[PDB]
């Protein structure tokens, strides 16, 4: 071709090429993705270069882990990157829709129809159907059992049954836990935890933190009750001076006095810090835990234990913003004037230690605006499979409280989208009401890929559902237990609004810009 | 992302080796770029100031010339389409004998302005629909511009007048020696009958001298030597024999079965007296020459010089045949005498040396026969085969006034009459088809064009005056080389004229290879052997 | 100069095209005509060539020297050719012919340079070329007496001439009277295959001979040749071709027979049917049998007895050689052996040349033809003795045919090209400067001569060109002295057709190499 001239070793696809390319692959990934859409969808195992073993059904990590290098599956996998990165939620369907779009329009494309039309009439049904979701968009007050409902909903999709029960209890109980009245939900200030040793069930939700970490002195107390927190971000290690210095001595013992001298700057925080416990804990009634963000160096943990002080050292950076939530200090980066109200409340500091490793435990806090979800599980996959899957269903209970509008599930808002744009395609001037009939049988993916997945025929249970939907005009989705048509609303099977206009929008865009390339070529080469 | 993968389909089924080119961009527009390539190869050749080409072949051969279709046919073109053009220039070297770089300027020609006329957005099929209407067109018009004829073809002043011309593209130095001597083997070898065969035109060349030291015989020529003791005969009785000169054997295994000491002292001197007997009745017959196809035996060749016969052996079988042509004999495939009809006469049969060569000649002394031979002298292998090519080209357009005597003039008057008379009919013809007509139409001006560069002129300038010339009415007019500025004059008037036949003939061609050319829309290339 | 999906011609064409071209084909021409220029006149060397079998070749004949290099170019296998073509018709002037053309492209290379048409270049060369060939058959000098001893003066003053630049200068005038005796005793076809030249290894120049007869080496003898005669002072010779020795009287022959008696017979009659052919030749009368066949060690005892020479296995070319000297047939039957194909001469020989033996055939008055023996101290010394021999026999040839003669030493170069300069100084102008560079071109011979004798060419070119244009025609260089003389009066002679021939070769080189424009390689 023209560019095959000027490069010799270049690759090109032009017009019907590309389009058939960009087609096939997407065809692939929606065939690859197909099965993991609801709870009856299936497991996925992935094991890396090294051996490592994922199991996942979340559509982000399958296209993150398959093994493909196709540029329309970057494409679209950066679209769902975004999806995901934004609202949590809505990857799988993402890929399902933008390989559906991609069908359809190929079914009147390869009749000679162009694809500037038909991408006109996607705009045209993309218009149609956001208004028809704000139309259905159920306004609610976000109650416990409607993040309940929704929470379910997404971790029932992500994870085993009993495992879901679980998670969504933990999930909602967090959120209604960290969340301010008219004030966005900071999901950093919800920790995830997860250790290695017990049953997937035993995941539980601290009302408090849980550090990866312990005392480094043996004589610290394993288990303090009542506890001052002193949250520090201030070294207490020995600390060398910035301009070269050094020590010159002529006797040993100059010398030891000079040893003696170079730790007293250390010294006189650590005896602020003991001054300010023996203050604020005149006996051993109370208990005093310093978590400092930088060193603490044998002496200085000496001197604090000896004083009876648990001190944990290198913190995290965010564990300072999640201590003083959750106990309710003040994080300190001098103690230039330290004083007792800069001082947390625990009810309760212990640690666990699982085989090699520590972990400090701190409950009992009074109102914590910060929280841990502490993953239990007994394989680095069962662990990291439940870490997905409370991301998911954060997000989800997230972007519903937000958006106090929910949206109803099992394809009923897709069933009812599609019935809406085919009574508008008759308002759409000249042949883009193709294009508005292919954007309502890619969005009637959704209703068809479930009833794949529980084992039903598409077509019988979908005429079925938009039969249901035309004769009462309520939101009727998929029932995956019995193929029947069932109430979303009715049955608690709940969408984010968020994630389904996210959906329209992005699927509708990448699918446009799809359809109109024209040519894929790769000439960078020297 | 980093790889694009062949599309579903036949991108995928396709073979490893294999190409497929579809459209105008991958394969329309390639395949002009092509044949315009293949017309640029050629086009510094077209006419008298046309440059020779040494072309060498894969077997390391050298050709010298300026014949289209000679260097066409030691190319070794390898795209298709300009396989198709090449084809195109063969038929009409087949079927006229010049006008080849004719056919490759004209097809380059017609193809470039298609190509120009699909950018501008006209379809192939308007484009082949304008082209053929136009040939048609020009066909048409042509016998209107034919403006003398032949009147007589059995004259050599007449004859070597009309041969000049298509003898002087190639050797324009020598080429009123050339058209005499081509005039004189013509015209000897024309029959009574209107037929004319090119075959009895022979060509000797002979290293040694020059082309003034050329001549034609009427006879026959061979480069061999006598088999026996006779070399020259002046009053040749000539008796051909297609079997060898020897004892004639059985198909079947032949055995000598001797079963007594007599029949063993008596087969060879019986065999000897057999073959005297035969060679005495040859010669008795009044033969004084003999030709065989095949061998001669040692006995054959001894009763032969006995007898004062001059034996001569073709090894050929077109060479025994022509020689049969020539002197009017019957090969006979039996040793046996030649009846009177059987028998051949020539006024002379003689061995010579013509430089370093040794040839027997078979000379009449009357000026005709059925075959004449040219006997080609020059410095050079190459050389001689050049004036070859350019005896073939004066030979086919003897032919081609043989069958049809109009003449048209040369020079490009023909071509810009052409021009102008199918503008003005496109100019008329309403509908999308008149811009392929005016191309069409174009496309004769390539000829002058060609011819201008080459005489080394500005062919704007000269195409100009042409243009002005044939517009005040003046059909005959066209460039004239002899001139070191854009000049023109009259190409009757003149004596440079071209063969009605030769023109019909290469702007069908031209015409219909440009034509398929285009109507070429997909190719699908086999993995190259090799 | 762009990639192309598919290419118009196979991957390897390599072309060549336009200005740039013509003068790499200008050099070629140079380097071809200086792979000879020093062989050119009487003070000119040998070259050695060496083939891949190690063979060396040691010529001064320039058609020789370029058979003998393996050249390719296309442009310079025309002068190659030319000079092919030049000893085909003539036989002398092989290094003039490419000289001629190399300068010729030389002198018109400026031109080229500065976009000089070629056509314009070869109109030019063909006037130049015409008009020269018409001068020297103009002012050549023909003696119109046909008197045998100025015809003998002249043939030996032209091979003389034609001698003067081999290794056997040193004795041309020998070998330019056998020479001349050679081709004045052929016959009227002058055919080359009757002069034999034969090459015995040893002895000197002086040495060699010419036999008014024929000569030809001992072919295999069996036992009993000893036992015969090896002189003969009035003999008639049997001339066969014949094979004389025990042999299946057929190939496809068998004899059957069912007795003794029979068997017996049948071998009596094999020893009875070479008894009668050998009877036959005997009472033939003649003394000495050749046969082109073997004679089997039979036969040969059969004359041995009989007091009679036989040689079996002659050559053809020998064979028809002391037919054409002796006067008979070749015969293929003994059966009518009369004395009209009987030969005869007045002595038969077998002598003792140098380490070989060879039969001799003299006093044949009769005999149209002639054997050279060449001796010299090496197998290359006699090949360009031979070498030089046919030069000289084919100027006498030619010489005999045209006795037109004009001078050498560069003497009808120096007067063509005063001609020539005087003919373009009165034409318009374009014309003028390459017909003058013709004509400077023509002055490439005595400059070639000057240089390899070792002399200042310019100032001797100088005093040519002044004394051809006082008047004066047939002044040249004169070698021996360092200085000009009159050619013809020193009798460096040379045959018209020579410089006719080497100008018209070297023009239509010029012309054609001048008219390519373009060079196209096909990969093999
Ligand atoms: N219990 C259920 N019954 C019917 N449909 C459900 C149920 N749970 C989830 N769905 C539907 O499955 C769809 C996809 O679920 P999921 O795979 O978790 O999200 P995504 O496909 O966006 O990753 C949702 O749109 C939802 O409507
Ligand atoms: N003396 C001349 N002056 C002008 N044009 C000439 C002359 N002689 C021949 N021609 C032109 O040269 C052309 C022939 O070129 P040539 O190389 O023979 O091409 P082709 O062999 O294809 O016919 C003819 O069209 C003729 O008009
Ligand atoms: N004795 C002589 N004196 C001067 N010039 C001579 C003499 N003999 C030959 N020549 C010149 O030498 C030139 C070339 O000699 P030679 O080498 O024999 O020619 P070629 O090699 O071409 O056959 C001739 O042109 C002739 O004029
Ligand atoms: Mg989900
Ligand atoms: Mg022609
Ligand atoms: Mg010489």
């Amino acid at each position: 071709a023209a560019v095959k001239t000027l490069n010799p070793k270049a690759e090109v696809a032009r017009a019907q090429a590309a389009l058939a390319v960009n087609i096939s692959a997407a065809r692939g990934l929606q065939d690859v993705l197909r099965t993991n859409l609801g709870p009856k969808g299936t497991m996925k195992m992935l094991v890396s270069g090294a051996g490592d073993i994922k199991l996942t059904k979340d559509g982000n990590v399958l296209l993150h882990e398959m093994q493909i290098q196709h540029p329309t599956a970057s494409l679209i996998a950066k679209v769902a990157t975004a999806q995901d990165d934004i609202t949590g939620d809505g990857t799988t369907s993402n890929v399902l829709i933008i390989g559906e779009l991609l069908k359809q329009a190929d079914l009147y494309i390869s009749e000679g129809l162009h694809p500037r039309i038909i991408t006109e009439g996607f705009e045209a049904a993309k218009e149609k159907a956001l208004q028809f979701l704000e139309e259905v968009k159920v306004s609610r007050e976000m109650d416990r059992e409607t993040l309940i409902d929704v929470a379910r909903t997404s971790l029932r999709t992500k994870v085993h049954a009993e495992l879901a029960d679980v998670l969504t209890e933990a999930v909602v109980d967090s959120i209604l836990a960290i969340k301010k009245q008219d004030e966005p939900i900071d999901l950093f200030m919800i920790e995830i935890m997860e250790m290695k040793h017990k049953s997937e069930t035993d995941t539980s939700l601290i009302r408090g933190l849980v550090l990866d970490h312990g005392a480094r002195h043996p004589d610290m107390k394993k288990r303090v009750e009542d506890a001052y927190i002193l949250t520090c971000n201030v070294s207490l290690e020995y600390e060398k001076t910035e301009v070269n210095s050094g020590f010159f001595y002529k006797s040993a013992e100059e010398r030891e006095k000079l040893v003696k001298a170079e730790r007293k700057f250390i010294e006189d925080r650590v005896k602020k810090i003991i001054e300010l416990k023996r203050k604020v804990c005149g006996d051993s009634d109370k208990g005093f835990v310093v978590i400092n963000q930088k060193g603490i160096d044998p002496f200085s943990l000496d001197a604090l234990s000896k004083e009876g002080i648990v001190a944990l050292r290198r913190a995290k950076r965010r564990n300072m913003e999640r201590l003083t939530l959750a106990c309710g200090g003040v994080a300190l980066n001098s103690f230039d004037d330290l004083s007792p109200d800069c001082l947390g409340h625990a009810g309760l500091v212990y640690e666990y230690t699982l085989g090699e490793e520590k972990f400090t435990f701190i409950e009992k806090c009074n109102n914590p605006r910060s929280v841990t979800l502490l993953i239990k599980g007994p394989n680095k996959h069962t662990l990291t499979q439940i870490k997905d899957a409370v991301r998911d269903g954060l997000r989800a209970v997230k972007n519903a409280i937000d958006d106090g509008c929910v949206v109803p599930g099992a394809g009923a808002v897709e069933v009812a989208m599609a019935e809406a744009l085919i009574k508008h395609k008759p308002s759409v001037k000249g042949r883009a009401q193709l294009g508005v009939q292919a954007f309502a049988d890619a969005l009637l993916i959704i209703p068809k890929v479930l009833a794949q997945n529980s084992g039903f025929d598409l077509q019988e249970t979908l005429v079925k559902i938009q039969a249901e939907h035309s004769e009462s005009g309520q939101l009727v989705g998929v029932d995956l237990n019995t193929g029947e048509p069932m109430v979303a609303a009715e049955v608690g099977v709940w969408d984010n609004y968020c994630v389904k206009k996210q959906l329209l929008h992005s699927c509708t865009v990448i699918a446009t810009n799809i359809l109109l390339v024209d040519e894929i070529m790769r000439a960078g080469m020297s | 992302a980093l790889h694009v993968p062949k599309a579903p389909g036949f991108a995928q089924m396709l073979k490893e080796g294999a190409k497929h080119f579809s459209g105008l961009e991958e394969a329309v527009y390639r395949n002009i770029q092509a044949c315009k390539e293949l017309a640029q190869t050629t086009r510094t050749a077209y006419g008298p100031n046309g440059m020779n080409k040494m072309v060498i072949n894969h077997l390391e051969k050298l050709f010298v010339t300026n014949d289209a279709a000679t260097i066409l046919r030691e190319l070794e073109v390898q795209h298709p389409a300009a396989k198709m053009i090449v084809m195109a220039s063969h038929m009409q070297e087949q079927e006229v004998g010049d006008g080849t770089n004719f056919v490759l300027v004209f097809a380059g020609a017609l193809l470039e302005l298609a190509e120009e006329l699909l950018r501008i957005g006209l379809s192939v099929s308007e484009v082949i629909e304008g082209y053929e209407i136009a040939c048609r067109k020009a066909h048409e018009i042509l016998p209107n511009l034919v403006c003398c004829s032949a009147k007589n073809l059995r004259d050599i002043d007449e004859v070597s007048s009309l041969l000049r011309t298509s003898i002087m593209s190639k050797q324009y130095g020598n080429e009123v020696f050339l058209a005499k001597l081509i005039a004189q083997a013509c015209v000897s070898i024309f029959p009574d009958s209107g037929h004319f065969n090119v075959d009895n035109i022979r060509v000797c060349k002979i290293l040694g001298s020059g082309i003034s030291s050329s001549s034609v015989l009427h006879g026959m020529v061979f480069k061999k030597e006598t088999e026996g003791d006779v070399t020259s005969v002046k009053d040749a009785k000539i008796a051909v024999y297609s079997c060898p000169f020897d004892g004639m054997i059985t198909e079947t295994k032949g055995t000598v079965l001797i079963k007594t000491a007599e029949e063993l002292m008596n087969f060879s001197k019986g065999e000897e007296n057999l073959m005297d007997a035969q060679v005495k009745a040859i010669a008795d017959t009044g033969a004084n020459v003999v030709v065989t196809g095949g061998k001669v035996a040692d006995m054959a060749l001894h009763y032969a010089n006995k007898y004062n016969i001059m034996l001569v052996r073709l090894n050929s079988k077109w060479d025994l045949r022509r020689l049969c042509k020539t002197v009017g004999a019957t090969a006979l495939p039996r040793l046996t005498p030649p009846v009177l009809e059987e028998m051949g006469h020539c006024d002379s049969v003689y061995l010579s040396e013509v430089g370093d060569t040794q040839v027997v000649v078979f000379k009449h002394e009357k000026e005709d026969g059925a075959i004449s031979t040219i006997v080609l002298r020059g410095s050079t292998d190459n050389l001689m085969d050049d004036i070859e090519r350019a005896v073939d080209d004066g030979v086919n357009t003897f032919k081609v006034l043989t069958r049809d005597k109009r003449l048209v003039p040369g020079g490009g008057a023909t071509e810009i009459e052409l021009a102008k008379q199918i503008t003005s009919y496109g100019e008329t013809c309403p509908g999308l088809e008149q811009y392929a007509i005016k191309k069409f139409a174009e496309a004769f001006e390539a000829i002058p064009r060609a011819l201008a560069e080459n005489s080394g002129v500005k062919a704007n300038e000269v195409i100009s005056k042409l243009y002005a010339v044939h517009q005040e009415g003046n059909k005959n007019v066209g460039l004239d080389i002899e001139a070191e500025v854009p000049a023109v004059k009259d190409m009757l008037e003149a004596g440079i004229l071209d063969t009605y036949l030769g023109k019909y003939w290469a702007i069908k061609l031209a015409t219909n290879a440009a034509v398929t050319v285009l109507r070429v829309d997909q190719i699908i290339m086999a993995k190259p052997a090799g | 100069m762009m990639p192309t999906p598919v290419i118009l011609l196979k991957e390897g064409t390599d072309s060549s095209q336009g200005i740039p071209q013509l003068v790499s084909n200008i050099s070629a021409c140079q380097v071809i005509a200086e792979a000879v220029r020093t062989t050119l006149g009487p003070r000119g060397m040998d070259k050695l060539i060496v083939d891949g079998r190690g063979k060396a070749t040691i010529s001064n004949d320039g058609a020789t020297i370029l058979k003998l290099l393996d050249v390719v170019h296309p442009a310079a296998k025309t002068l190659v050719d030319i000079a092919k073509s030049q000893d085909a018709e003539v036989g002398d002037g092989t290094t003039s012919v490419t000289l001629l053309a190399a300068e010729f492209l030389k002198q018109v290379k400026p031109y080229v340079e500065e976009g000089l048409h070629p056509q314009i270049i070869i109109r030019a060369f063909r006037t130049a070329t015409q008009l020269a060939v018409n001068k020297i058959k103009e002012i050549a000098v023909t003696v119109k007496k046909a008197d045998k001893v100025e015809q003998r003066k002249l043939l030996e003053k032209c091979a003389m001439t034609a001698l003067s630049s081999k290794l056997i200068s040193q004795q041309k005038a020998f070998f330019a009277k056998m020479v001349v005796d050679a081709v004045m005793m052929l016959d009227d076809l002058l055919q080359l295959k009757m002069i034999g030249i034969k090459k015995v290894q040893g002895g000197a120049l002086e040495d060699s001979q010419l036999v008014a007869g024929v000569a030809f080496k001992k072919t295999f003898s069996y036992a009993g040749f000893e036992m015969q005669p090896k002189k003969y002072h009035n003999p008639k010779i049997a001339l066969l071709n014949v094979e004389l020795e025990l042999k299946a009287e057929k190939d496809n022959a068998e004899i059957r027979v069912h007795t003794v008696e029979d068997y017996q017979a049948i071998v009596d009659a094999e020893w009875n049917i070479l008894y009668d052919k050998l009877e036959k030749i005997h009472h033939s009368g003649a003394k000495v049998v050749l046969s082109k066949l073997p004679i089997g060690d039979v036969a040969t005892q059969y004359f041995a007895d009989r007091d009679m020479f036989c040689a079996g296995r002659v050559p053809e070319e020998d064979l028809k050689r002391t037919m054409m000297a002796c006067g008979g047939s070749i015969q293929t039957s003994v059966n009518a052996l009369s004395a009209d194909v009987l030969g005869r001469c007045q002595v038969f020989e077998e002598t003792q040349i140098g380490g070989e033996r060879y039969n001799f055939f003299t006093g044949c008055p009769k005999a149209k033809t002639c054997t050279f023996i060449l001796r010299g101290g090496a197998e290359q010394f006699m090949e360009e003795t031979e070498r030089s021999l046919h030069d000289a026999i084919m100027i006498v040839r030619r010489a005999i045919k045209n006795d037109s003669v004009v001078a050498g030493g560069g003497a009808i170069e120096m007067e063509l090209s005063k001609y020539l300069r005087d003919y373009s100084r009165t034409i318009p102008g374009k014309q003028q400067l390459l017909i003058g560079a013709y004509a400077k071109a023509l002055e490439i011979i005595p400059r070639q001569l000057c240089d390899n004798a070792g002399f200042d060419a310019t100032n001797i070119l100088n005093k040519l060109r002044a004394r051809h244009a006082q008047g004066g025609t047939w002044y040249g260089v004169d070698i021996n002295n360092e200085d000009i003389a009159d050619n013809f009066e020193a009798f460096v002679w040379e045959p018209a057709m020579v410089r006719i021939n080497a100008l018209t070769a070297a023009s239509e080189a010029a012309c054609l190499i001048v008219s390519v424009d373009e060079t196209i390689k096909n990969p093999r």
